């Protein structure tokens, strides 16, 4: 039995995966809040 | 020239880089481009259009 219910449980995971984008919203977020600052420390450059 | 870090002078427009010929395909009245960080990215060679 269990061997089923185990192996029924990894499938969910891949389709709990493959179309819920805000599965990985720490991740997304990390790179997120760097490449904001790069854009905000580089745009200081044009002001006076 | 091209390819060689150079101060570049365009209608007063200066800087220093490398010019090589680009793809991108302005509109005519469109005189030169720029990038998300508001920088010169695009130039387009005033005698030759
Ligand atoms: C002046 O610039 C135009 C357009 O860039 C070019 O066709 C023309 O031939 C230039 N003058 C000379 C003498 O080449």
């Amino acid at each position: 039995l269990i061997a089923n219910q185990f192996n029924s449980a990894i499938g969910k995971i891949q389709d709990s995966l493959s179309s819920t984008a805000s599965a990985l919203g720490k991740l997304q977020d990390v790179v997120n809040q760097n490449a904001q600052a790069l854009n905000t420390l580089v745009k200081q450059l044009s002001s006076n | 020239v091209k390819n060689k870090c150079v101060n570049f002078n365009f209608n007063g427009l200066t800087g220093t880089g490398v010019l090589t010929e680009s793809n991108k395909k302005f509109l005519p009245f469109q005189q030169f481009g720029r990038d998300i960080a508001d920088t010169t990215d695009a130039v387009r060679d005033p005698q030759t259009l």
